[PDB]
RNA sequence: AGGGGAUCGAAGAUGAUCAGAUACCGUCGUAGUCUUAACCAUAAACUAUGCCGACUAGGGAUCGGGUGGUGUUUUUUUAAUGACCCACUCGGCACCUUACGAGAAAUCAAAGUCUUUGGGUUCUGGGGGGAGUAUGGUCGCAAGGCUGAAACUUAAAGGAAUUG
């Protein structure tokens, strides 16, 4: 159909986001260390559960 | 197995002539064709009447064994043998059941007509066949009389009549009345005939 | 409290009973889900999709929820269930019963030599429960179950080591998938193997057994 | 027309083995059938069969038994190696524990594990369970 | 799928028909077909062989009857209720009314 | 069904019928069980000890149910001129 | 126009059966009757039940109608249902056979008094 | 019965006739008629370098609606004219 | 459009290119 | 091409209808409709279901053949023949019911005997469009038949049944 639209505007959005710099923090492990890290982790010490064990929950619910 | 007192006797044989439960239907069907003797001109057909005492004797055989007598249900429909069924209930444990069979009875536990029988007894396959069908799906074994355009299946030991009506079902119901209670029960000394009136097995209006 | 109004579940409770396949024996139509719950507790439940259908009423729209349920340990009983009602919940109660109400006999046996515990099945069977006709194979030690992580966990269930699978249709509709893999497992009783070809005499039916204790009042 | 015989004797077998029968007839009787029934006489899947003669072809009445699953033929009649025996049982029976795909060798028509036995092949015929 | 067994109505073993023609649509449909009525009746009607049976001559007489055989279509069999749409058990029964 | 040390494993072995030798399925709900008592010193029915013959849910749905007990009767001898072998 | 619902004739179907002796055929003492052994929360439903029942009676009065059983009936029905002429089985001149029935007999084991037909 | 013939003398009629439909299979035929040879774009390589040429606003289809930028490209070795879509935020104004 | 006034247009429209194609023999 | 040319009737005209009405309805009518001698090769040319074979289930009709029948009805005397009846057996056009079995299902006595997959054998089809198009070939006086692509395009198209 229709083939020479508005160029103009290419790059809208990411040209108008705000910049945000990365928060820096400490690395974290590399390799088996992280692997293990990882093991102890989701199935160890067990954190927040809703019957069926929830990976990446944010603020919950409360 | 059965001795010699369990063969005829025409005195027995006499009740079947004259219930004319000899005479067997036209349409015939080829479950059914060992029960033919012969059959007369002028369209008819003749029921081998010993076949038809000789299954009686193993219908009867087969009433007992079963324990409880009471839940061993005899079945009815056709008003025919519905007094019948009833007189049979009464001397035999034998639950009975006329009228309407009410669909869900043997399948289905709340209803107010659930029995769990060991065995059935039926009148006629054909207008009692919802008795038939609902058996069949809890291991239940079935007598039934049956005519020679009768529907075989779902039946298992079958007893040759006429169930065209007069004295036909009846009497095979009073004779079965008679043979399960010589057999184990309160008869004894089959010699001699039933203090019990026949023609109490049949049908009013009046 | 439990209360029997069946033959059957009389029985049971009495202690009359004490195994499951008493009953496969006699053919007898389970009827009362408390038979089932007792004659064989510690019996594992997983609930395996909830889907939604629809309908239109005189005016509108209907809507309601749909559960799927296998029942089972690993030691060769197995059942499905499939029920669908107002809500969630009642929906996985009322087809867990369902399933149970359904449990199979499952003849296990050997792929080849016979060292020591079944692993996999008697003989080949396939189900089939419209277009979708599920199908399993023997299975060397070690092999696993082979089929679609629903029949898995179905045959995990039903107990099965080691088999392999043969799915044909439309295994998408997950629900006449199981069913014929259903289908399958519980036929395995009703292939005639030259082991059962020796004649046993009959037993006697613990409904004329016990039948004083059998009946009601 | 007739085109195996063997064909619509071992489907009579199969179909009546199925209508619970007992019996069953079989036209016309062959050589062919014969082994074929001999193989299956013998390790209990039928029971015993009557020649008939009618100076013709034949016919044959055989008993039936029960634990008849399927006796199946293979045609056109292959040529098996003596090592693809193993994959035609492994595709057309049951489990490894029984079952017999009766062949046709040299040797003679007999099953395979008479066959696995003597050390000879050839043109696979049908089978039994 | 297929709405009739007899398909369009009773050939079987043939192939082709000759054709009638309706009555009213004046439709050429396939005689094997055709909704099909005897039309039999009678010269004066019901309410006028009193007078008719008065006025006349001979004694009494033999009254005559105009015969006709009316063949319709589905089309005009339908709308003038010759015959008329059944549930799909209904349908299939072919005997008179 | 045996194993390695001749021991007994798989749950039950289920019922053959006797009219067709072909397992009686576990669900075979149309499938019979055939109770029929002895007689002693005339009459006099024995309870406790049956002639018990089994039948199957096909067997009876095809109508042979009847003719299969007529021929299983005078088997065990119950019967006698009803079940003619020859036809 | 009145047609009676269930409510109602479930009721009357019930007070028949459950009392029988104690009802009778006029509406006024049925009426009585009912706040004795019922508890019905308006008197228009008393009334409109009583006067069900009471329509039952002049017919249950006159036939066993239809579907209601209680115990004076039910034992009205065992006796008549007893009934035993002096037999017709019997039988007034042998046995009237028509034919190859007759066959059938001289080809079984048996006597009996014969004909040709 | 099965359609086909089972004779052990007709290997010639089942190999042929399994070729004489393999041409019914679509990526089948391209290959063997080598459109990837022919017709494509490409040489049926993988990638190939071209021209910018202008560059297009290309709406998008229903039911969608924006702009999808573009290039008209003049493919080196072939000289096919080819338009082609840039991807990601603002790339168009990386092409000129 | 029905299937045999679309079976029409595909025969016009041949009888038309077998004109404008023979214009040039 | 010749005959034929009642009739009905594509075209066409003319009357109405309609907002328009090239149409439906009404009137007039060419061709055609019939035949002869040529061609043409297509129809939902349908059972939308290849053919020979073997098998698995009952039931009453009906066509053609034959057989059995101290059956019937026919004369002037009850015999031949004629029709008719009963049973039957082959081979038909089907129907009826079942369902062991099969199917996505509607449904099929085959569309059954198929994941327990092999009786013999011909043919077709492999997503919808593009398109029965383009192009070559060939048959046809012609109309057309027969053979028959591709680029590009697209995520549904489509069956059966369910409730609205
Ligand atoms: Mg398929
Ligand atoms: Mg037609
Ligand atoms: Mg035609
Ligand atoms: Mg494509
Ligand atoms: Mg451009
Ligand atoms: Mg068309
Ligand atoms: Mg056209
Ligand atoms: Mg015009
Ligand atoms: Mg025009
Ligand atoms: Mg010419
Ligand atoms: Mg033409
Ligand atoms: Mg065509
Ligand atoms: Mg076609
Ligand atoms: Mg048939
Ligand atoms: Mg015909
Ligand atoms: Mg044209
Ligand atoms: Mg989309
Ligand atoms: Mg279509
Ligand atoms: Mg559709
Ligand atoms: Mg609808
Ligand atoms: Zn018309």
């Amino acid at each position: 159909a229709k083939v020479h639209g508005s160029l103009a505007r290419a790059g809208k959005v990411k040209s108008q986001t705000p910049k945000v710099e990365k928060t820096e923090k400490p690395k974290k492990p590399k390799g088996r260390a992280y692997k293990r890290l990882l093991y102890t982790r989701r199935f160890v010490n067990v954190t927040l559960v809703n019957g069926k064990r929830r990976m990446n929950p944010g603020p919950s619910v409360q | 197995s059965l001795p010699a007192t369990f063969d005829l006797t025409p005195e027995d044989a006499q009740l079947l002539l004259a219930a004319n439960t000899h005479l067997g239907a036209r349409n015939v069907q080829v479950h059914q064709e060992p029960y033919v003797f012969n059959a007369r001109p002028d369209g008819v057909h003749v029921i081998n009447v010993g076949k038809t005492w000789e299954k009686l004797v193993l219908a009867a055989r087969i009433i007992a064994a079963i324990p409880n007598p009471e839940d061993v249900v005899a079945i009815s429909s056709r008003t025919f043998g519905q007094r019948a069924v009833l007189k049979f209930a009464a001397h035999t444990g034998a639950t009975p059941i006329a009228g309407r069979f009410t669909p869900g009875s043997f399948t289905n536990y709340i209803t107010r007509s659930f029995k769990e029988p060991r065995l059935v007894i039926v009148t006629d396959p054909r207008s009692d066949a919802q008795a038939i069908k609902e058996a069949s799906y809890v291991n239940i074994p079935v007598i039934a009389l049956t005519d020679l355009d009768s529907p075989s299946e779902f039946v298992d030991v079958a007893i040759p009549c006429n169930n065209r009506g007069k004295h036909s079902i009846g009497l095979i119901w009073y004779l079965l009345a008679r043979e399960v209670l010589r057999l184990r029960g309160a008869l004894v000394d089959r010699t001699q005939p039933w203090s019990i009136m026949p023609d109490l097995y049949f049908y009013r209006d009046p | 409290g439990w209360v029997p109004v069946t033959k059957l579940g009389r029985l049971v409770k009495a202690g009359k009973i004490t195994t499951i396949e008493e009953i496969f024996l006699h053919s007898l139509p389970v009827k009362e889900f408390q038979i089932i719950d007792t004659l064989l507790p510690g019996l594992q439940d997983e609930v395996m999709n909830i889907k939604p259908v629809q309908k239109q009423t005189r005016a509108g729209q209907r809507t309601r929820f749909k559960a799927v349920v296998v029942v089972g340990d690993s030691n060769g009983h197995v059942g499905l269930g499939i029920k669908t009602a107002k809500e969630v919940a009642g929906a996985i109660r009322a087809g867990i019963i369902i399933a149970k109400l359904s449990v199979i006999p499952i003849r296990r046996g050997y792929w080849g030599t016979n060292l020591g515990q079944p692993h996999s099945l008697a003989t080949k069977t396939t189900g089939k429960c419209g277009s979708v006709t599920v199908r399993l194979i023997p299975a060397p030690r070690g092999s696993g179950i082979v089929a679609s992580p629903a029949v898995k966990k179905l045959l995990q269930l039903a107990g099965v080591e080691d088999v392999y699978t043969q799915s044909n249709g439309k295994t998408r509709t997950l629900e006449n998938t199981l069913k014929a893999a259903f289908v399958a497992i519980g036929n395995t009783y009703g292939f005639l193997t030259p082991n059962l070809w020796a004649e046993q005499p009959l037993p006697v039916s613990p409904l004329d057994i016990y039948s004083d204790e059998a009946s009601a009042q | 027309t007739r085109s195996s015989v063997l064909a619509d004797a071992l489907n009579a077998i199969n179909n009546a083995e199925k209508t619970g029968k007992r019996q069953v007839l079989i036209r016309p009787s062959s050589k062919v059938i014969i082994k074929f029934l001999q193989v299956m006489q013998k390790h209990g899947y039928i029971g015993e069969f009557e020649y008939i003669d009618d100076h013709r072809s034949g016919k044959i009445v055989v008993q039936l038994n029960g634990r008849l699953n399927k006796c199946g033929v293979i045609s056109p009649r292959f040529n098996v190696k003596i090592g693809d025996i193993e994959k035609w049982t492994a595709n057309l029976l049951p489990a490894r524990q029984f079952g017999y795909v009766i062949l046709t060798t040299s040797a003679g028509i007999m099953d395979h594990e008479e066959a696995r036995r003597k050390h000879v092949s050839g043109k696979i015929l049908g089978f039994v369970y | 799928p297929k709405k009739r067994a007899s398909n369009g109505r009773n050939k079987k073993g043939r192939g082709h028909v000759k054709p009638v023609r309706c009555v009213n649509c004046s439709k050429s449909i396939p005689k094997d077909k055709a909704i099909k009525r005897m039309a039999i009746r009678n010269i004066v009607e019901a309410a006028a062989v009193r007078d008719l049976s008065e006025a006349s001559v001979y004694p009494e007489y033999a009254l005559p009857k105009t015969y006709n055989k009316l063949h319709y279509c589905v089309s005009c069999a339908i709308h003038a209720r010759i015959v008329r749409v059944r549930s799909r058990e209904d349908r299939k029964n072919r005997a008179p009314p | 069904m045996e194993n390695d040390k001749g021991q007994l494993v798989e749950l039950y072995v289920p019922r053959k019928c006797s009219a067709t030798n072909r397992i009686i399925k576990a669900d075979d709900h149309a499938s019979v069980q055939i109770n029929v008592a002895k007689v002693d010193e005339e009459g006099r029915a024995i309870p406790g000890e049956y002639v018990t013959y089994a039948l199957s849910g096909y067997v009876r749905s095809r109508g042979e149910s009847d003719d299969s007990l007529n021929r299983l009767a005078q088997n065990d001898g119950l019967l006698k001129n009803v079940w003619s072998y020859s036809r | 126009g009145r047609v009676r619902t269930k409510t109602v004739k479930r009721a009357s179907k019930a007070l028949i059966e459950r009392y029988y002796p104690k009802l009778t055929l006029d509406f006024q003492t049925n009426k009585r009757l009912c706040d004795e052994i019922a508890t019905i929360q308006s008197k228009r439903l008393r009334n409109k039940i009583a006067g069900y029942t009471t329509h039952l009676m002049k017919r249950i009065q006159k036939g066993p109608v239809r579907g209601i059983s209680f115990k004076l009936q039910e034992e009205e029905r065992e006796r008549k249902d007893q009934y035993v002429p002096e037999v017709s089985a019997r039988s007034n001149g042998v046995l009237n056979v028509d034919n190859q029935t007759s066959d059938l007999v001289k080809s079984l084991g048996l006597k009996l008094p014969l004909s040709v037909i | 019965g099965k359609g086909k013939p089972r004779g052990l003398n007709s290997a010639r009629k089942l190999r042929v006739h399994r070729r004489n439909n393999r041409w019914a299979e679509n990526n089948y035929k391209k290959r063997l008629l080598g459109t990837a040879f022919k017709s494509s774009p490409f040489g049926g390589s993988s990638h190939a370098k071209g021209i910018v040429l202008e560059k297009l606003g290309i709406e998008s289809k229903q039911p969608n609606s924006a702009i999808r930028k573009c290039v008209r490209v003049q493919l080196i070795k072939n000289g096919k004219k080819v338009t082609a879509f840039v991807p990601n935020d603002g790339c168009l104004n990386f092409v000129d | 459009m029905r299937a045999k006034w679309r079976k029409k247009r595909t025969r016009r429209l041949k009888r038309k290119r077998r004109k404008v194609r023979a214009r040039s023999k």
